[PDB]
C-alpha cells in the first residue's frame, strides 16, 4: 500500500495526462499551474499588458480533482534571489500569482525548489503568502540529498571535482532546507520533498534527514538499475533507503522520462509495491503502537486523579508485563519458604495500588505455582477501581483476599506483610510517584520484607526531531504562559526522530529505603557525546526496573522487554532549539524536586551552550502529592 | 487554402524563425496558456504571407510545446520538445507535408536547446535537466549524455566547421567550451568576472576561435577563446539576452533579441545601428534573408512575423 505520484513538466492536454497517470496506477500527478516557459512581466511595458488566459481554466477539472490529486509546481523561471533586480522584483510577483492559483483552486500541496544556499528572499515571500488568510495547503521544499554541483560529471579539464572528503559539505542541502524552515518560523504548512540522486551520500548525510518533516520521496527514473528480464530495480543501498521512507510513511514520487522503454510506466511503480509487500510485518510491538506515532499525550498522574475503566482494561491486556510479575512472586515464594513448611507458612501478600485486581491474580497464579500458602490484601485508593475488586473479591477470590480502600500512606494494616507488590510504574519510572507511595508503606513491611519492585532506574537520551519540536509548539494553550508546553514531559511513541546519543541512566530508587532520612529529591548531571551535526530538540525518557532478582521490565531501546507495548517514552523538549557540532558534547542537568504537595523535575542544558532552567519552582508542570 | 494534415490556426506564441538557403521560412510555434498546451512547425516558401495559417507550404501539429528549432540540411527539421524528446521531422518529396521522422524521450525535462553539428550527421541538445546530449541523427541514438553543468542547460551552440567542437552556456554561470577529442570534453571558459548569468551564444561565422555571449542584465559580450578574459562589452538591453544572430555578410552585423521586447542590429564594436520596437511582446527569433542580406525576420509571442530592412 505506496502512495505515490507521477512528476511532470509537460501536460499538453490536463484531463488525457490525468486519465493516463490514473490507468499507470498514480494516487496523484505533480504538474504546473502555468507554463512552465511563459515567462511573465509585471512591471515593464509591453510585456506586462500581454493579453490573457494566463493559465488554463479551473473548470477543466472538477473541485474534488483539484483538491485530491494535484499537486502544483512553481515555474522553473521564478526566481527570488536572482543578483538581478528586476528578475527579483518579477519572480516576487510571479510567485505569488501562482501561490494564489493554488490556493484558489485548493490544492493539497504545492513544490518549490531549494536548488542553491540563498533563499531568503523566496522564504520572505512563501511566509508572506501562508500569513495571507488562514488555510491548510502544504509546501513541499524540493530539495535533493546531494547538491547538483557536488554530483556532476568530472569533465570540466580546468574545473575538477573535489576528491577530498568534505564532512559538513556533503551535508549542504540539509543546511539550505534548515535555513529555509528557520527564516519561515517551522510553519506546520512546510515540508520536506527529499529527491534521491543515482549515487548515494554517505550515511551521515542521509541521517541527517531523520527527524525532519519530510512528507515526500522523489525517485527519478535514472536511479533505477536494469535487471536480467529488463525491468526497473533498485541497488541494495537504495532499497535500504527506500524501507526506511517506507516506516516515515511519506509519498513517492516518479520523476523522469521512461527509460525501459520496452516495458511501461507502471514497472516503476509495481517494483515499490513489491518493496512495500517484501518487508517484515508490523510486529506485536509495532501494531499496538500504530497510530500513536509522534502523538503527544499528557503523562497520567494516576495519584492526583482516579483512572477511567478503559484505562485499566487497556493496562491489562499486557501479557509479558504480568507474566513478568508473577514470576517475580513465584521466585520470591521459594526463597523465603522452604518445601518442609509448604503447608505451615502462609505468607502476607500486600498489593499496592491493586486498581482491577491483575496483580492479585497474578499472586494467586505465582501461589499456585509455587505451591505455597498466601493471604492477599489488595490496596486500592480509586473507589471506582474498587468496585470492581470486591465484585471479584465476592464472586471468585474470597476470603482469602481483604479488599482495603484506602490511600496506601494513610492505611493502618492490621498485620505486616511478607511482600508488597505494585506497578506504581510511568514512563520515566518515578513519575507518576512510586517512591513517595511506598515510603508511606514500607511501616507495614516486615523487618525482613521484600518489595516487587525492589528497584528502578530512569534513563535519559538527547533527541533530535523537528517533527517533535513543531508538535509541543502547537501545544499552546490560552490562559497560561505563552511557554508553558516546553516546560512539560509527554507520553509519546516517538517516531520521527534520532537517538543523538545512547540512553544514559538517570534517577535510582530502591525498595525498600533503609536510608535513616530518606530523600526522594535528585540533581544528576549527564554528558551525552554526539559523534554528528544535528539540532538538539530534547531528551528521550526511558526506564529499567528489577521486579525480583534476574525478572526484569524494560522500556530503554538497549534492553526493552519483547512484547511488552505499556510504557511508550516520555519527552522533556527544550524552549530553543540547540545547534549540535559534529565531536560536541551535550551536558543535560535534571532534577527531581519536591514539597509536601507536590513533586516535579526541572532541566537545563549546560554544553555545548546554555538553555534556560526548565520547569522552574514546577510552574508549568507538577505532580500532585 | 490550407494545405492537408495542417491546423485550421497557428498557436500564438512564436518561438523560432529559420530562413532555408533557398529563402522559405521555417516557424515554430507553441501554445503557452490556455485549455491544450502543445506545439506546431510551419514552412512558408513565401516568407510575406507568414504568420497566415491558409497561406503556407506546409504545415503540421507535434504533441507538445516547440522550445527549440535547427534546419537539419534542406528537408530535415530538429525540435526540442517540453515533452523532454528532441524529434526530427522531414519535408514531403513534394515539399507540401512534415512527417515525422524520429521521437526519442532521452531528457528527464524540457529540451530548450538544439544545434546541429558543422556536418549535419550529429546534433547537441541542451535540458532542464542538467544534460547535454551528443546526437546520432541516421541512427536515431545518443551518442554521448554530459552533466557537465549544476543547472539548467540555456543554450548550445554547434561550431560554424568542427563537429568536436561547441559551446554551452548554463543558470550554474558557466560557459563551457567542448572538444568530444579531449578526455574530459568540457573546458569552463570567459571573463575574469562571474558577473551575470550567460543567456545566449553566437560563434563568430567568420573567426571560428571568437564567439558572443549574451547575459541575463542585457549585456552583449565579445570573447576570444584564445585570450580566455572578454575585451569588448555593450550593455545592448535592459533585459535579458535571448538570443544573438550573425548576418550573412562578409564583414557580419549582429542581432540582438530581448525580453525588453525589442531587437538591436550591431557592428564590429558591438555598437547600434538599427532597433527595432515593433513587437508587443518577448522577441523569439532572428533569421537573415538568404536571397536579400539586408533583410531580417523577427517572431514574437505576440503572433507577428516582422521583415526589417536593416541598413
Ligand atoms: C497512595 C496510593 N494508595 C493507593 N492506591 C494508589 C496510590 C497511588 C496510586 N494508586 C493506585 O495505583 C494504581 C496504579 O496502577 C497502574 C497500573 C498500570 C500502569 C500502567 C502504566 Br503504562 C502506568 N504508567 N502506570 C500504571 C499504574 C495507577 C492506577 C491505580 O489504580 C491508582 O489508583
Amino acid at each position: 500500500r505506496v502512495s505515490s505520484g507521477r512528476d511532470l513538466n509537460c501536460v499538453p492536454e490536463i484531463a488525457d495526462t490525468l486519465g493516463a497517470v490514473a490507468k499507470q496506477g498514480f494516487d496523484f500527478l505533480c504538474m504546473p499551474v502555468f507554463h512552465p516557459r511563459f515567462k511573465r512581466e509585471f512591471i515593464q511595458e509591453p510585456a506586462k499588458n500581454r493579453p490573457g488566459p494566463q493559465t488554463r481554466s479551473d473548470l477543466l477539472l472538477s473541485g474534488r480533482d483539484w483538491n485530491t490529486l494535484i499537486v502544483g509546481k512553481l515555474s522553473p523561471w521564478i526566481r527570488p534571489d536572482s543578483k538581478v533586480e528586476k528578475i527579483r522584483r518579477n519572480s516576487e510577483a510571479a510567485m505569488l500569482q501562482e501561490l494564489n492559483f493554488g490556493a484558489y483552486l485548493g490544492l493539497p500541496a504545492f513544490l518549490l525548489p531549494l536548488n542553491q544556499e540563498d533563499n531568503t528572499n523566496l522564504a520572505r515571500v512563501l511566509t508572506n503568502h501562508i500569513h495571507t488568510g488562514h488555510h491548510s495547503s502544504m509546501f513541499w521544499m524540493r530539495v535533493p540529498l546531494v547538491a547538483p554541483e557536488d554530483l556532476r560529471d568530472d569533465i570540466i579539464e580546468n574545473a575538477p571535482t573535489t576528491h577530498t572528503e568534505e564532512y559538513s559539505g556533503e551535508e549542504k542541502t540539509w543546511m539550505w532546507w534548515h535555513n529555509f524552515r528557520t527564516l519561515c518560523d517551522y510553519s506546520k504548512r512546510i515540508a520536506v520533498a527529499l529527491e534521491i540522486g543515482a549515487d548515494l551520500p554517505s550515511n551521515h548525510v542521509i541521517d541527517r534527514w531523520l527527524g525532519e518533516p519530510i512528507k515526500a520521496a522523489i525517485l527519478p527514473t535514472s536511479i533505477f538499475l536494469t535487471n536480467k528480464k529488463g525491468f526497473p530495480v533498485l541497488s541494495k543501498m537504495h532499497q535500504r533507503l527506500i524501507f526506511r521512507l517506507l516506516k516515515l510513511e511519506v509519498q513517492f514520487i516518479i520523476t523522469g522520462t521512461n527509460h525501459h522503454s520496452e516495458k511501461e510506466f507502471c514497472s516503476y511503480l509495481q517494483y515499490l509495491e513489491y518493496l512495500s509487500q517484501n518487508r517484515p510485518p508490523p510486529n506485536a510491538y509495532e501494531l499496538f503502537a500504530k497510530g500513536y506515532e509522534d502523538y503527544l499525550q499528557s503523562p497520567l498522574q494516576p495519584l492526583m486523579d482516579n483512572l477511567e475503566s478503559q484505562t485499566y482494561e487497556v493496562f491489562e491486556k499486557d501479557p509479558i508485563k504480568y507474566s513478568q510479575y508473577q514470576q517475580a512472586i513465584y521466585k520470591c515464594l521459594l526463597d523465603r519458604v522452604p518445601e518442609e513448611e509448604k503447608d505451615t507458612n502462609v505468607q502476607v501478600l500486600m498489593v499496592l495500588g491493586a486498581g482491577r485486581g491483575p496483580l492479585v491474580n497474578a499472586s494467586l497464579r505465582a501461589a499456585k505455582q509455587a505451591d505455597r500458602r498466601i493471604k492477599l490484601y489488595a490496596v486500592e485508593k480509586n473507589p471506582n477501581a474498587v468496585v470492581t475488586l470486591e465484585n471479584w473479591q465476592f464472586e471468585e477470590w474470597g476470603s482469602q483476599v481483604t479488599v482495603v480502600s484506602s490511600d496506601m500512606r494513610e492505611w493502618v494494616a492490621p498485620e505486616k506483610a511478607d511482600i508488597i507488590v505494585s506497578e506504581l510504574l510511568g514512563s520515566f519510572a518515578d513519575n507518576e510517584l512510586s517512591p513517595e507511595c511506598l515510603d508511606g508503606a514500607q511501616h507495614f513491611l516486615k523487618d525482613d520484607g521484600v518489595s516487587i519492585p525492589g528497584e528502578y532506574t530512569s534513563f535519559l537520551a538527547p533527541i533530535s526531531s523537528s517533527k517533535l519540536y513543531n508538535e509541543v509548539r502547537a501545544c499552546r494553550e490560552k490562559d497560561r504562559d505563552p511557554e508553558a508546553q516546553f516546560e512539560m514531559p509527554y507520553v509519546v511513541r516517538l517516531h520521527n526522530f534520532h537517538q543523538l546519543s545512547a540512553p544514559q541512566p538517570c534517577f535510582t530508587f530502591s525498595h525498600p529505603n533503609r536510608d535513616p532520612m530518606i530523600d526522594n529529591n535528585r540533581y544528576c548531571t549527564l554528558e551525552f557525546p554526539v559523534e554528528v551535526n544535528t539540532v538538539l530538540h530534547g531528551f528521550a525518557g526511558y526506564f529499567e526496573t528489577v521486579l525480583y532478582q534476574d525478572i526484569t521490565l524494560s522500556i530503554r531501546p538497549e534492553t526493552h522487554s519483547p512484547g511488552m507495548f505499556s510504557w511508550f517514552p516520555i519527552l522533556f523538549p527544550i524552549k530553543q532549539p540547540i545547534t549540535v557540532r559534529e565531536g560536541q558534547t551535550i551536558c543535560v542537568r535534571f532534577w527531581r524536586c519536591s514539597n509536601s504537595k507536590k513533586v516535579w523535575y526541572e532541566w537545563a542544558v549546560t554544553a555545548p551552550v546554555c538553555s534556560a532552567i526548565h520547569n522552574p519552582t514546577g510552574r508549568s508542570y507538577t505532580i500532585g502529592l | 487554402n490550407l494545405p492537408p494534415n495542417a491546423p485550421a490556426c497557428m498557436e500564438r506564441q512564436l518561438e523560432a524563425a529559420r530562413y532555408r538557403s533557398d529563402g522559405a521560412l521555417l516557424l515554430g510555434a507553441s501554445s503557452l496558456s490556455g485549455r491544450c498546451w502543445a506545439g506546431s512547425l510551419w514552412l512558408f516558401k513565401d516568407p510575406c504571407a507568414a504568420p497566415n495559417e491558409g497561406f503556407c507550404s506546409a504545415g503540421v501539429q507535434t504533441e507538445a510545446g516547440v522550445a527549440d528549432l535547427t534546419w537539419v540540411g534542406e528537408r530535415g527539421i530538429l525540435v526540442a520538445s517540453d515533452s523532454g524528446a528532441v524529434e526530427l521531422w522531414e519535408l514531403d518529396e513534394n515539399e507540401t507535408l512534415i512527417v515525422s521522422k524520429f521521437c526519442k524521450y532521452e531528457h528527464d525535462d524540457i529540451v530548450s536547446t538544439v544545434s546541429v553539428l558543422s556536418s549535419g550527421t550529429q546534433a547537441v541538445s541542451g535540458s532542464k535537466d542538467i544534460c547535454i546530449k551528443v546526437w546520432d541523427l541516421a541512427q536515431q541514438v545518443v551518442l554521448s549524455s554530459y552533466r557537465a553543468h549544476a543547472a539548467q542547460v540555456t543554450c548550445v551552440a554547434a561550431s560554424p566547421h568542427k563537429d568536436s567542437v561547441f559551446l554551452s552556456c548554463s543558470e550554474d554561470n558557466r560557459i563551457l567550451l567542448w572538444d568530444t577529442r579531449c578526455p574530459k570534453p568540457a573546458s569552463q571558459i570567459g571573463c575574469s568576472a562571474p558577473g551575470y548569468l550567460p543567456t545566449s551564444l553566437a560563434w563568430h561565422p567568420q573567426q571560428s576561435e571568437v564567439f558572443v555571449f549574451g547575459d541575463e542584465n542585457g549585456t552583449v559580450s565579445l570573447v576570444d577563446t584564445k585570450s580566455t578574459s572578454c575585451v569588448l562589452s555593450s550593455a545592448v538591453h535592459s533585459q535579458c539576452v535571448t538570443g544573438l544572430v550573425f548576418s550573412p555578410h562578409s564583414v557580419p552585423f549582429l542581432a540582438s533579441l530581448s525580453e525588453d521586447c525589442s531587437l538591436a542590429v550591431l557592428d564590429s564594436s558591438l555598437s547600434e545601428l538599427f532597433r527595432s520596437q515593433a513587437h508587443r511582446d518577448f522577441v523569439r527569433d532572428a533569421t537573415w534573408s538568404p536571397l536579400n542580406h539586408s533583410l531580417l525576420t523577427t517572431v514574437g509571442w505576440d503572433h507577428q512575423v516582422v521583415h526589417h530592412v536593416v541598413p
